[PDB]
């Protein structure tokens, strides 16, 4: 296309020091900064599969980051969750009262983990089978951008706006995946919720940073 | 101004014990919340803004 | 040496008065800046020399 | 020799019209110094030419070159001297046992039978066991040989400076004050305009070093301490410790 | 008070603060010189 | 009594946001002159 | 205590909020208005060129 | 030898049929070991070669910089902390980080500033390597030469190839040794020179098998 994010004049991941990007990264796909130093996308089929994997990971991680942030914020403000922290919310089902959505005893009130696992397995199996092979909500649609019933508001009719929104989606998804990797590492190292880590850093930025835990995993 | 108050001599602290005098500000309040609370504080009585 | 300091300070005052009276005249007079560069340079250099000398004398008093 | 800029983009000598040619920088601004009064022998050829010559010490181009030789030699010696005056004092004042300390006291440290400690920054500090007379003899012999080589224009073949290209035989044809070749192991002077820019930088840094060494001498004579001590004390107490305070302390 | 070495120059200082005001008046005088062109 | 505070805050915020975003909506080009 | 009060006159809370619902209302209203303005921005004309806008 | 068809291989004599077709002994250190077939595509092969060379050089530097301070401390120099995996924590000491223990050298006390300076300088130099910079622009990505070969040790082609093979072999050895360093530090808990001294003290009991049951999953 003819836009700032496509073609040979697109921005690249090393600024002026990037040089010439790899030949197969011609710049016809969203979020193409020409960063394939490892050379894992030489084969176009592998490139397509990696693009699909990246997009699915991006959407899942956007959802995951939002769902990790929101309950802890609400619990900090005062909502009585069973376990507000993202990496502890799974253990609520072992509590005597069971899992309670929003802390209310009349919302969901789940008791058995086996039923949750079984229903999730069935529903998600059907969902992903429909995603791979066309189902009730469209049959002959694109694998990554089905549109149709999944774009009710008609935000992707204009091809130029469609490309712009694709770039925005991929960029926000990459940011979300980076932040989710940060979530995992901070949970492993610090042991507190991400909002707790942010509050601690804001309280004393000079000392409450990552280096404070640097001497945590040293062997003895 | 910060260097003058911190290293080269000091500033006249009027809240020092007894009558105020020249003092060096060894620990300025750099906390973001405390610093930015003044700006968003109300200007009416009791609060007084900055 | 207060007498020397006071004499130098009075000389500085006189030189500064002469400079502030003359520089606008030299600037605004057509074809005057070209033929009076030396006088203005000497006056400014003398002003700087006198103020520095007064400072040194004050350090000695 | 194709290079790029330090911060990206094209690399080279940028613009050389600021230091060469009729258009250039001068020791006074445009409004105070018109281009007509520039002396005729002060044309945009030599590096670092600001059209500065009150009292007309220079008369014509060959005398200008004769004085340029002395200016460049003095500049390089003053750069070396400024480095060797500043660094050892700062090293000693921070913990190292240099035993020489301030420059104006290092000479007397080697009087009588005394010796001098030499610090190899990265690596240890050694206690150089040479006596004073051996130092004098070695210095005079080596400096005489080197200056005789410089004056004659020819010297021995193939010494060991870590040079990029070995087995130097003849020095004939090398420009005095810029021999290059054997004296340019890294090959940074191959590009001509880059060489001109480097010449300008060299002469400017050298003039700064010359003025700084004169300041070293004068303020060390006045205050009685080394330049590093004066710098640190002035930074610690700007208004308390300066020239005006030092003068007439009693 | 001023330092004793600068004691004799006390009267001059007494005139200094009002000098900037005169500047504005000078401007009008200048306009009178050019007949308010 | 806090419900009144919420209502007043909502109204004031709505009006202030209207004012702020009104002048960001290419206001200087609303003149009737020719340029 | 005879009755109940908000007790926040002289506390100097930021933006005069002492309950998180007030801050949530502030952010929600501001975000809704900003979203409406962002959606309607297409009708205001784009100043993409470097030299554009009212000027003299 | 070390090049062409009749070159040394990763299985010695029993390697005639082991070597893949695409590995034809053209590049240095080509022993024909691609059992997993990860470099069938020539572009991926080139990228892996570049990665291997950079990793080898960094591993050489890392191995030397891990060995040196411990030996120097054994010689009788006070470092504050000589063990390689504990040498980064002395930046938080009250005396700071002093090069070779001398208090007048470096004497760094702030970690954020050092990290920022490293980020800026390393970013600039890595960008220079990728696209070219003050040293040069149009040179080989892996062997620029020119400004990076001052002594001129690589000017005759066969000598250049032999030196390249020596470089790659020393680098592979360094990478293996650095992986050993990591595993030994995780398992044993003492510096590599201390481990060597302990092994020399009594090899029959001071070996890796003494720590076999350390990570038993009993719970
Ligand atoms: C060439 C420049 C040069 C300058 C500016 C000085 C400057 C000085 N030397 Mg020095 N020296 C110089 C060359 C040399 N000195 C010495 C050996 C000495 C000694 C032994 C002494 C000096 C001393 C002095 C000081 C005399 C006052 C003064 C700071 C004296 C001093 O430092 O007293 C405080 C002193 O005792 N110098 C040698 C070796 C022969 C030199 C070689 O060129
Ligand atoms: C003729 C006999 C001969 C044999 C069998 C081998 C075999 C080998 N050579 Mg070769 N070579 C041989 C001759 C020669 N080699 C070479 C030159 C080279 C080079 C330059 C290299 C090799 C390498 C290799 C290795 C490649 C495969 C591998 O990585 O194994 C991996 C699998 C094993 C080693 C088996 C597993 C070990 C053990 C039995 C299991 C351990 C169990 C643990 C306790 C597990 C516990 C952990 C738990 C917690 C999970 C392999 C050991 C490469 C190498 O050494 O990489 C490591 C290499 O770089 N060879 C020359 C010179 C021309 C030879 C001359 O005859
Ligand atoms: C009042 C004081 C309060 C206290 C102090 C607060 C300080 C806050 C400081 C930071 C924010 C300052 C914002 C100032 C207002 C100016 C905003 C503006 O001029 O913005 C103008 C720009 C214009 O953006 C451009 O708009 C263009 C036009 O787009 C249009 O056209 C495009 C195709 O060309 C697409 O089709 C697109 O969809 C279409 O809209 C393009 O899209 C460009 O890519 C795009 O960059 O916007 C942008 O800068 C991007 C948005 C900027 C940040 C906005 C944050 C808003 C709040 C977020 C959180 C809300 C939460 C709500 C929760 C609700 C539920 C509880
Ligand atoms: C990949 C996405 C993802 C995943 C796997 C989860 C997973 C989870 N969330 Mg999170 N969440 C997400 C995204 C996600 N969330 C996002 C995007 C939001 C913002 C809207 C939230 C907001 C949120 C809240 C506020 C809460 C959870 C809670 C939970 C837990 C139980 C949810 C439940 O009962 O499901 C089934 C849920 C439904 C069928 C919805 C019922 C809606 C009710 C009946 C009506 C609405 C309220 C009146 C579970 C760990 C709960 C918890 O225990 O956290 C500690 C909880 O209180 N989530
Ligand atoms: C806002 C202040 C300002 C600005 C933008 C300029 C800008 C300019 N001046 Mg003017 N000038 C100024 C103040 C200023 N000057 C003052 C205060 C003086 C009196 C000394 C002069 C005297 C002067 C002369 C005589 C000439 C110029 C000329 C010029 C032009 C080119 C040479 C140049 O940069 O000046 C060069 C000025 C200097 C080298 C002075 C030294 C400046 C150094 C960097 C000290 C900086 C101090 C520090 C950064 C700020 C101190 C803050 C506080 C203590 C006040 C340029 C358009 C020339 C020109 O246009 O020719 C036609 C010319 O001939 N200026
Ligand atoms: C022409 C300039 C000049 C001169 C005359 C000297 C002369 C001297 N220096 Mg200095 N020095 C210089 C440049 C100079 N240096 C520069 C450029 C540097 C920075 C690289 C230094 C850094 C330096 C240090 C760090 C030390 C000296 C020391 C010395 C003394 C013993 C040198 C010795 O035996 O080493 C023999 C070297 C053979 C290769 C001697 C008085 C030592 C001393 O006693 O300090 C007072 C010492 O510790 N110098
Ligand atoms: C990429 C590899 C690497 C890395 C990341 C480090 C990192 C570190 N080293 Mg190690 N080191 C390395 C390679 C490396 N080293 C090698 C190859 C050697 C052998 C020369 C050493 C020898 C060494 C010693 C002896 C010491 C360290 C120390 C340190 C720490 C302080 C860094 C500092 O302030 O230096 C920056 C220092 C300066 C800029 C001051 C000037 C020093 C110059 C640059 C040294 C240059 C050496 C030269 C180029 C090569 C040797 C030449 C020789 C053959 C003649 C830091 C953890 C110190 C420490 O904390 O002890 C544990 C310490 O005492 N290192
Ligand atoms: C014309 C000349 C203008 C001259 C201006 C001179 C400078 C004025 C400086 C004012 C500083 C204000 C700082 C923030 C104030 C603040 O946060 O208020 C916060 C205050 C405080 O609000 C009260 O706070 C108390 C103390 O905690 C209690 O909590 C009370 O419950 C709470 O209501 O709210 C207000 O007073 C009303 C603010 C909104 C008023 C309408 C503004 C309309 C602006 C339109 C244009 C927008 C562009
Ligand atoms: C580019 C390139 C190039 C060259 O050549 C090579 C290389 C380098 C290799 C490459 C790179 C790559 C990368 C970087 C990657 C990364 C990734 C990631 C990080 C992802 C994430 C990703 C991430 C993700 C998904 C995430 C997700 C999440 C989730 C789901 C979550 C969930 C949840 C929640 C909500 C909360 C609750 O309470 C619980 C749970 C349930 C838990
Ligand atoms: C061939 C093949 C074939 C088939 O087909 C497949 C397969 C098998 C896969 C393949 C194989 C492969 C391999 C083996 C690999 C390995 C690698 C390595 C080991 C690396 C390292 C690597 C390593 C490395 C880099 C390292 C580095 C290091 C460093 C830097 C260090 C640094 C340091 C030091 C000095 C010390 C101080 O104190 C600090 C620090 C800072 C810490
Ligand atoms: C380029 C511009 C730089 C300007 C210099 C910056 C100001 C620093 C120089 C200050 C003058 C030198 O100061 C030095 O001599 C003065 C002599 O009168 C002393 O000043 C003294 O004068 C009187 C006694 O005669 C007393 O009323 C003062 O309390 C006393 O301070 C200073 O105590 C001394 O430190």
């Amino acid at each position: 296309p003819d836009s700032f994010w496509y073609g040979p004049e697109r921005p690249l991941f090393l600024g002026a020091f990037t040089g010439e990007p790899p030949s197969y990264l011609t710049g016809e796909f969203p979020g193409d900064y020409g960063w394939d130093t490892a050379g894992l996308s030489a084969d176009p089929e592998t490139f397509k599969r990696y693009r699909e994997l990246e997009l699915i990971h991006a959407r899942w991680a956007m959802l995951g980051a939002l769902g990790c942030i929101f309950p802890e914020l609400l619990g900090s403000y005062g909502v009585p969750f069973g376990e507000a922290v993202w990496f502890k919310a799974g253990a609520q089902i072992f509590q005597e009262g069971g899992l309670d959505y929003l802390g209310n005893p009349n919302l969901v009130h789940a008791q058995s983990i086996l039923a949750i696992l079984g229903t999730q397995v069935l529903l998600m199996g059907a969902i992903e089978g429909y995603r791979v092979n066309g189902g009730p909500l469209g049959e002959g649609l694109d694998k990554l951008y089905p549109g149709g019933s999944f774009d009710p508001l008609g935000l992707a009719d204009d091809p130029d706006t469609f490309a712009e929104l694709k770039v925005k989606e991929i960029k926000n998804g990459r940011l979300a995946m980076f932040s989710m990797f940060g979530f995992f590492v901070q949970a492993i190292v610090t042991g507190k919720g991400p909002l707790q880590n942010l509050s601690d850093h804001l309280a004393n930025p000079g000392t409450n940073n990552a280096f404070a835990y640097a001497t945590k995993f040293t062997p003895q | 101004l910060v260097w003058k108050a911190m290293y080269f001599g000091g500033v006249y602290d009027t809240w020092a014990p007894g009558g105020g005098d020249v003092r060096v500000i060894t620990n300025p309040t750099t906390n973001a919340a405390v610093i930015f609370g003044y700006l968003v504080k109300s200007p009416f009585g009791g609060d007084g803004w900055i | 040496m207060t007498s020397i300091l006071q004499v130098a300070l009075l000389a500085l005052i006189f030189v500064s008065f002469a400079l502030v009276v003359g520089v606008p005249v030299v600037f605004a007079t057509p074809n005057g800046w070209t033929d009076n560069k030396g006088a203005v340079f000497s006056g400014l250099s003398l002003w700087l020399l006198l103020v520095f000398v007064v400072g040194i004398l004050n350090s000695f008093v | 020799k194709a290079t790029r800029g330090w911060l990206g983009g094209q690399g080279g000598a940028a613009d050389l019209d600021k230091w060469y040619g009729p258009d250039r920088k001068l020791f006074l601004p445009s409004g105070l110094y018109d281009r007509s009064e520039i002396p005729e022998y002060l044309n945009g050829e030599l590096a670092g030419d600001y059209g500065y010559d009150p009292l007309g010490l220079g008369k014509d181009p060959e005398t200008v070159a004769k004085y340029r030789e002395n200016e460049l030699l003095h500049a390089r010696w003053a750069m070396l001297a400024a480095a060797g005056i500043l660094i050892p004092e700062g090293l000693q004042a921070n913990g190292a046992n240099i035993k020489g300390g301030t420059w104006f006291e290092t000479g007397a440290e080697m009087l009588n039978g005394g010796t001098l400690n030499y610090f190899a920054v990265p690596w240890g500090i050694v206690s150089n066991p040479l006596p004073l007379f051996a130092v004098i003899a070695v210095e005079v012999g080596l400096m005489g040989a080197v200056e005789f080589y410089r004056r004659n224009g020819t010297g021995p073949a193939g010494y060991s400076p870590g040079i990029g290209k070995f087995d130097s035989s003849v020095f004939d044809g090398l420009d005095p004050l810029y021999p290059g070749g054997p004296f340019d192991p890294l090959g940074l002077a191959d590009d001509p305009e880059v060489l001109q820019e480097l010449k300008v930088k060299e002469i400017k840094n050298g003039r700064l070093a010359m003025v700084s060494v004169l300041g070293f001498a004068v303020q060390s004579y006045v205050t009685g301490e080394g330049p590093y001590a004066n710098w640190t004390k002035h930074v610690a107490d700007p208004f308390g410790y300066n020239l005006l305070t030092v003068l007439g302390a009693e | 008070k001023l330092p004793e070495a600068y004691a004799p120059f006390a009267p001059i200082v007494d005139v200094l603060p009002v000098i900037p005001v005169f500047f504005i008046l000078l401007a009008f005088v200048w306009q009178a010189a050019v007949s308010f062109r | 009594m806090l419900t009144l505070k919420i209502f007043v805050y909502t109204v004031v915020t709505f009006f202030v946001c209207l004012f702020i975003f009104g002048f960001l909506s290419n206001d200087p080009a609303r003149n009737p002159g020719k340029n | 205590l005879v009755d109940e009060r908000m007790n926040g006159d002289g506390t100097g809370r930021p933006f005069g909020v002492n309950d998180p619902v007030l801050g949530w209302v502030l952010l929600g209203v501001f975000g809704t208005m900003w979203a409406i303005w962002f959606i309607g921005q297409k009708d205001l004309g784009d100043f993409e060129d470097a030299d554009d806008g009212l000027k003299l």
